[PDB]
């Protein structure tokens, strides 16, 4: 009989995975301040990752990691790849991005098609300063026919205590689910979806955590880690994968909650606190 | 040296605590004739604490005997251990109590309540170290009820800086005597709610119940019931008998146990109640087991403030800690999320008679409401008729009086439910 | 040459010292009964171990060392222990009863009353001294000796010792290793209080000694022995630069200087290794670089922390035994290119090195095994805030109910030195976060 | 490129530094503090040993 605490009630996915613990028969929910738990379900916002493993007799899991806010944050994410040795500024998948609050006079260096964009979309680059990260926007996407419409891929990455890279074969395109878009591209552009983009995007996923491994790895810690994440693609017309953003605690789709929530449980959970795949392996 | 000065007052209280010291003096080794014949020095290295040295290197109990008549006290002298106890320390009446508490703590109580004050005052001076004050007594007496609240708030004025203990005996309308029962009680619990530090709640009702249930006996005795208290007497004081890890004072007992100054009714627990020795898990499930609660409470029905448990016997310490940490994860919702750490563990390594390993149970329990809650209905039961008041107003006693007791004790009930639900 | 005198208050603080001076005469090679051989200056001398021995006629060599405890339970097992020869009678102070797990009982009620003793027998100590350094603390958190004794004890010596610094090796409480449960209490008062005289403590959390024994030293459940025995090769560790010649930290003026930028912020995270079990028979004797490496491990530290998510501010590498400067920078160049070591703008991302020829000496018959060379890391991280953190929560679980108050406020303590000492501590906080988080 | 700096040796051992990367209350006052807790004690024990009185 294992335990678990809540302390995210606007969770969309653990709400499942809770509900999923109950069922089972052998994990109970307790109070979102009792600190006698095995797994937490902690909040956004400052979790307290203080008071983790310092209970006696008690494996304690949780369901972030800490640090993991470099990769997830717009500045972060920008400042983590030109400052690591296994990144650069010669990466070939990342956009071409600048911080400004800092880089503003690297900015109008590249400056001098030159349309940008500003978040945390305008060809001038005045007017993008005035309003206030910069990326260079891609102003030759992959349009999907009939439509001429824009989209992006994403995909969902579980990572367990081991730090395992677990890849959800499920993914979903916010213009289409993989089974559907990869017919269209082998009656198209005559390729399949397994070579032409996802190649790329298990290369991006695989380096990204890699390069942060060594600073947030619970190995040797006194509490063990997972973290399900949210990788947001773009393709161009030229059949490149590039990097937008790294979500920290992501949403799925509708018909795909039940089994990516039931897989969480499986590697992520049971795998540390067994019982009486739909995952690709990185 | 921390030397404690153990008291017993009235029939039950005399009778229980002479159990108690048979019990520590074969644990002890001390023979009837109040001579050492032991095997270890663990049994003398902390000895000093209930007992005194005396001329031909004999260990007398530092334990004054206490009565309104000589009816229980001379079957204590002509018991099996009766020629062990000091000549000096049996302070005894004559007329009585007659299961009147008001006899007992103002009328005939008090003419004698300054006798043992001078036996108590004597103990003391040859104390390097007084640690405490120990009293064994019912609260459905006359004696024991009456003139043991008499002698506490006594002690408490002489002595203000020492720390009160009591084994207080709850009385039960199933192991009764009479029907003024509850009203003793009720003024026992007034006054130990101000003018103690430390109360274990033995309820008969449970010990009958453990006899009956448990024990499989159709019929039990005083003398049954005697022993489940003596053996839950002696788990209580091993640390403070027996040299031990945690250094066991008596007020430490205090300060941890004791989260509020009102709310310091323990629970008693012992186990096992046979030649099948018993393994660590087993022995922690039946110590928080309701069947083996000597205070007639549900633990399910409240819950635990502070929680202290000791075990007896050679085992493996490593198991002992992993069970106990696996009851407090498996259970933790009868356990406060405000109090860090609320349940600690020690092991002695002697182990009582007859076992070979025993595990002792004490708890501040909020569930120990119900345990007032069924005095508190059985006294307003009879008080609203003003029944068996005049045995009480004949003595000088007001309705006024029993009216306090009862918002006393109902204002207490209301501090246990108060933190119940926190 | 200039002297220290050691000061052990409460029952953790005794034997805890009873660890460290017997292997402090071990490494002198010094007999329990005072007498030392190596020492060819009979009656005097100025030498480097001087600074914690005094020397008589007879040739013994009495540490500079006051044991003082309110009950004498403790402090009685070294009066007729191995080394009853090596102490004066005069050291040794015991009281009555004690403080019973309340720092009130300890600070206001029986500290007062023996306040005085301990100060006169200190001040005797102090007359033998031609230039005094300072004195080093050791006490408890939990203990209501070593933390209200030692809260008022602390104030006095800086009334009556102004020009003095002072060090302390304080010990966290932990769960498993504890004896009540009002420590907590006990904990932030005793750091309010001595926050302000205080120029440099060393925090051992029990939870990773308790923890240490079991991964290393393959034991199930340690006893104070084994507890004891590890501490004092991390104290013997940061006084081996006091005890032995030497040019870094030669006083416990370098210690403020060089691991104490902010005088509030003085706890720095000390990290030994390596611990190896002596029932071992066959063990691969670790390098200079992988023992310089497992200072950056968590499962080596004093405190449980995570020292990545915190920004360093100073850092000290101590060395003992067959370890050359080659090897050293050698290490220091990789651990950069895998850790995530981040220091503080406004000062030098660098590391201070101190070196002792002199392998680490073990008890003979404990359960450290002897090894070639060790390392003990002095770094003041950031990251030690969680040690406050979690500390300071289970302050506020018990205080919003207010268990327990009247056992302290019973004691002639007010209710106002709680809020005060816990909005103490949330300052406290405030400036670590000031200064690792971005 | 890290440098070395302040080596001093001794046949003890020796030390150096490696650089990597460039940037009271009074005695009266305490005894206050003592009296004013100590006259509470007498204080509450006064009103414990009246209250027993009564
Ligand atoms: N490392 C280590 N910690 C100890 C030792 N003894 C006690 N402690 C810790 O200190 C805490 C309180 O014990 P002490 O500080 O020794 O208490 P005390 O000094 O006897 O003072 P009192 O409170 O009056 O009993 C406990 O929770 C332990 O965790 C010891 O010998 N070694
Ligand atoms: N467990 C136990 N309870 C007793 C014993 N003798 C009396 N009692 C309880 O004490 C109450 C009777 O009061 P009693 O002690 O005889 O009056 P007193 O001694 O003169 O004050 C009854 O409710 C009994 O439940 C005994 O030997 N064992
Ligand atoms: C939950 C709060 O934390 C505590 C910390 C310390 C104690 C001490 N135990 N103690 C004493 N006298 N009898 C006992 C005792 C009684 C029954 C079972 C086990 C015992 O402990 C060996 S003195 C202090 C108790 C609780
Ligand atoms: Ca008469
Ligand atoms: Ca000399
Ligand atoms: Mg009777
Ligand atoms: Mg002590």
């Amino acid at each position: 009989m294992y335990t678990f605490v809540v302390r995210d009630e606007n969770s969309s996915v653990y709400a499942e995975v809770s509900r999923l613990l109950l069922a089972t028969g052998q994990w109970k929910r307790l109070r979102k301040d009792n600190p006698r738990f095995n797994l937490m379900l902690g909040e956004r916002n400052r979790l307290p990752f203080g008071r983790l493993g310092h209970e006696p007799g008690l494996v304690q899991l949780v369901n972030y990691y800490r640090g993991a806010d470099k990769l997830c944050r717009k500045a972060s994410l920008v400042k983590l790849i030109k400052t690591s040795p296994e990144l650069s500024e010669s990466c070939t998948w990342f956009p071409e991005s600048y911080v400004i609050y800092d880089e503003r006079e690297v900015f109008l260096a590249a400056y001098n098609g030159n349309v940008w964009i500003a978040k945390s979309i305008s060809s001038e680059a005045s007017e993008l300063l005035d309003f206030i990260v910069i990326q260079k926007y891609l102003e030759k996407p992959l349009l999907l026919e009939p439509g001429h419409r824009k989209f992006d891929i994403r995909s969902w990455v579980l990572v367990d205590h081991l730090y395992n890279i677990y890849l959800y074969r499920e993914g979903v395109l916010r213009t289409m689910f993989f089974e559907e878009f990869n017919q269209y591209l082998m009656d198209a552009l005559n390729t399949t979806l397994e070579n032409s983009i996802l190649l790329q995007i298990k290369h991006i996923i695989r380096s990204c955590l890699m390069c942060i491994e060594p600073a947030i790895s619970t190995k040797h810690l006194h509490y063990q880690s997972f973290q399900l994440f949210g990788f947001d693609f773009m393709v161009d017309e030229e059949l490149k994968v590039w990097l937008i953003e790294v979500n920290g605690a992501p949403a799925c789709a509708q018909k795909l909650y039940a089994e990516l929530c039931q897989g969480i449980v499986d590697v992520a959970i049971s795998s540390v606190f067994p019982l009486a795949s739909i995952f690709i392996k990185l | 040296m921390r030397e404690i000065v153990h008291i017993q007052a009235g029939q039950c209280g005399n009778q229980i605590g002479a159990k108690f010291w048979e019990v520590i003096s074969d644990e002890h080794g001390i023979d009837p004739t109040g001579s050492y014949h032991g095997d270890s020095d663990l049994q003398l290295e902390r000895i000093n604490v209930y007992y005194n040295e005396a001329t031909g290197n004999k260990y007398v109990p530092r334990a004054i005997l206490v009565d309104l008549e000589p009816g229980t006290m001379d079957s204590v002298r002509s018991g099996p251990f009766g020629q062990i106890f000091r000549p000096d320390n049996f302070v005894f009446g004559q007329s009585g109590a007659g299961n009147n508490w008001a006899k007992g703590h103002y009328t005939e109580g008090a003419e004698l309540v300054d006798s043992v004050l001078d036996v108590v005052r004597k103990e003391s001076e040859s104390c390097d170290c007084l640690q405490g004050f120990q009293l064994t007594h019912s609260l459905g007496g006359g004696t024991g009820s009456g003139m043991g609240t008499l002698l506490i708030s006594k002690i408490r004025e002489e002595y203000p800086d020492r720390i009160m203990n009591t084994f207080s005996v709850m009385p039960s309308p199933k192991v009764s005597d009479t029907v003024v029962e509850p009203y003793n009680a009720t003024l026992s619990v007034h006054q130990l709610v101000e003018n103690t530090d430390e109360t274990y709640c033995i309820d008969n009702e449970a010990l009958y119940d453990i006899c009956f249930r448990t024990l499989k006996l159709t019929t039990p005795t005083y003398g049954d019931l005697n022993h489940l208290v003596s053996a839950t007497m002696s788990g209580v004081t091993t640390c403070l008998r027996f040299p031990g890890q945690l250094n066991a004072d008596l007020r430490k007992l205090a300060v941890n146990m004791v989260p509020f100054p009102r709310l310091h009714f323990f629970m008693p627990g012992f186990a096992p109640l046979q030649y099948r020795a018993l393994t660590v898990p087993e022995l922690t499930q039946q110590m928080f087991d309701s069947k083996n609660m000597m205070a007639a409470c549900d633990p399910r029905h409240g819950r635990y403030l502070t929680v202290a448990a000791i075990f007896r016997g050679r085992m493996s310490m490593k198991e002992v800690d992993e069970q106990m940490l696996n009851v407090q994860n498996k259970n933790s919702s009868y356990f406060v999320e405000w109090i860090p750490n609320n349940v600690k563990t020690a092991v002695c390594d002697i182990p009582p008679r007859g076992l070979k390993m025993s595990a002792t149970f004490i708890g501040n329990s909020t569930a120990i409401q119900e345990l007032f809650k069924r005095i508190s209905e059985q006294f307003t039961a009879m008080f609203r008729r003003k029944a068996f008041l005049h045995w009480y107003t004949g003595e000088g006693m007001d309705e006024m009086e029993f009216t306090e007791a009862e918002s006393n004790m109902n204002d207490l009930v209301s501090e246990y439910q108060q933190y119940q639900d926190a | 040459m200039r002297e220290c005198i050691s000061i052990h208050v409460g029952q953790a603080g005794v034997q805890i010292g009873n660890a460290c001076w017997e292997l402090y005469c071990l490494e002198h090679g010094i007999q329990p009964d005072g007498q030392m051989p190596s020492d060819k200056t009979i009656g005097g001398g100025d030498d480097s171990f001087n600074t914690f021995f005094s020397e008589t006629g007879a040739g013994k060599h009495v540490p500079r060392a006051v044991f003082v405890d309110l009950e004498p339970t403790v402090i009685d097992e070294v009066r007729t222990g191995t080394y009853r020869q090596l102490f004066h009678p005069e050291q040794l102070i015991t009281g009555k009863e004690d403080a019973a797990n309340n720092y009130a009982r300890g600070h206001y009620t029986i500290g007062k009353e023996i306040i005085d003793l301990v100060l006169d027998r200190i001040r005797k100590l102090a007359d033998q001294c031609t230039g005094l350094q300072g004195f080093l603390v050791f006490h408890s958190f939990g203990g209501g000796t070593g933390s209200g004794f030692t809260s008022l004890l602390m104030e006095r010596l800086s009334v009556d010792y102004g020009k003095k610094s002072k060090l302390e090796f304080s010990i966290y409480p932990a769960p498993q290793v504890s004896t009540a449960v009002v420590e907590p209490y006990n904990s932030i008062l005793t750091t309010h209080t001595t926050l302000e005289h205080s120029d440099c403590a060393f925090m051992v959390d029990n939870e990773a000694i308790y923890d240490i024994c079991r991964r290393n030293l393959d034991i199930e459940r340690p006893t104070y022995t084994n507890l004891n025995r590890l501490i004092s090769q991390i104290v013997s560790s940061i006084t081996a630069s006091l005890r032995f010649d030497g040019a870094l930290n030669v006083d416990l003026t370098e210690f403020q200087t060089n691991l104490v930028p902010y005088p509030r912020i003085h706890f720095p995270l000390a990290t030994y290794a390596p611990v190896i079990s002596a029932e071992k028979a066959y063990h691969e004797q670790l390098s200079v670089a992988e023992i310089t490496n497992a200072c950056f491990e968590p499962a080596n530290q004093m405190v449980k922390c995570d020292p990545r998510h915190g920004k360093y501010m100073a850092c000290c590498l101590l060395y003992r035994g067959d370890v050359v400067p080659k090897d050293v920078n050698a290490a220091i160049a990789t651990i950069k290119t895998k850790r995530s070591i981040q220091f503080v703008d406004w000062c030098p991302t660098g590391f201070k090195v101190g070196i002792n020829y002199q392998p680490p000496t073990v008890v003979p018959g404990g359960d450290l095994a002897k090894v070639q060379r060790a390392v003990c890391m002095l770094s003041n991280t950031t990251a030690i805030a969680e040690a406050w953190a979690r500390l300071d929560h289970k302050f506020d679980l018990m205080y919003a109910k207010r268990a327990f108050v009247h056992w302290y406020v019973g004691e002639g303590m007010e209710e106002g030195e709680f809020s005060e000492a816990r909005e103490d501590m949330a300052a406290l906080e405030k400036d670590y976060e000031e200064v690792g988080v971005d | 490129d890290m440098e070395v700096i302040e080596l001093n040796k001794c046949t003890s051992g020796q030390s150096w530094e490696v650089i990597l990367k460039p940037p009271d209350p009074s005695l009266e006052e305490i005894q206050k503090k003592l009296e004013a807790a100590e006259e509470r004690r007498k204080y509450q024990e006064a009103e414990l040993l009246k209250h027993l009185a009564e």
